[PDB]
């Protein structure tokens, strides 16, 4: 029973700092290459970024540069982020996923994209 | 091993795991000679009875 | 084609495996002029074979 636990959540001051992280039960957390989905209130879906199974490549979307910063804690089954500003961005609703590509996958000559299969709870940032 | 007797030599072939042998009635049939490879086996000085 | 996590995807050969279990019993063992197994007699197999 696979479940990713949001945290981090509220209504705080705006700007300068924001917490946000995502734990994952069992032990099948490393080696999946995961994503951060930010939920606009009334625009649909965007990206954040995307953070392999050991983090050399790190890669961010158009929509915000410069804020953001992506790390994997192997031993505590915790992924976090940090937001370093926050702008007029309000109300959206972060997700968290785990897409089943692992370094295999990619390893082999085979040039496959899978979809993000577990979501997490959610959140609200403000 | 320890034993009384003549030594003729032999070429009985062995399997891999034991160049030792055993006859049928379980007694040492043949012992290989530690350091020289030949086939050895024991012969009694006593032949059959006169 | 097929994700990793799901069972799908670890396609592979059909192989049957056989496990039997080993109960304590006495048979007599038959060697060759070689010196390599041949045949065997199971005592309670049957009345024959005691
Ligand atoms: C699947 O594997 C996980 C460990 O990654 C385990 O905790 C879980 O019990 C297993 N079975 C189910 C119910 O999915
Ligand atoms: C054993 O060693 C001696 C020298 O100490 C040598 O002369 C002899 O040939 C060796 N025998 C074997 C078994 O090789
Ligand atoms: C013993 O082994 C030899 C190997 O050349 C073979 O020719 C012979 O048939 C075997 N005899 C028996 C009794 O298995």
């Amino acid at each position: 029973q696979v479940q990713l636990v949001e945290s981090g959540g509220g209504v705080v001051q705006p700007g300068r700092s924001l917490r946000l992280s995502c734990a994952a039960s069992g032990l099948t957390f490393s080696s999946y290459v995961m994503h951060w989905v930010r939920q606009a209130p009334g625009k649909g879906l965007d990206w954040v970024g995307v953070i392999w199974y050991d983090g050399s490549k790190k890669y961010y979307a158009d929509s915000v540069k410069g804020r953001f910063t992506i790390s994997r804690d192997n031993s505590k089954n915790t992924l976090y982020l940090q937001m370093n500003s926050l702008r007029a961005e309000d109300t959206a609703v972060y997700y968290c996923a785990r897409d089943p590509r692992d370094y295999y996958d990619f390893w082999s000559g085979y040039d496959y994209y899978y979809g993000l299969d577990v979501w997490g709870q959610g959140t609200t940032v403000t | 091993l320890t034993g009384t007797g003549v030594l003729t030599e032999s070429n009985k072939k062995f399997l891999p795991f034991q160049q030792f042998g055993r006859d049928i009635a379980d007694t040492t049939d043949a012992v290989r000679d530690p350091q020289t490879l030949e086939i050895l086996d024991i012969t009694p000085c006593s032949f059959g009875g006169v | 084609l097929t994700p990793g996590d799901s069972s799908s995807g670890w396609t592979a050969g059909a192989a049957a495996y056989y496990v039997g279990y080993l109960q304590p019993r006495t048979f007599l063992l038959k060697y060759n002029e070689n010196g390599t197994i041949t045949d065997a007699v199971d005592c309670a197999l049957d009345p024959l074979s005691e």
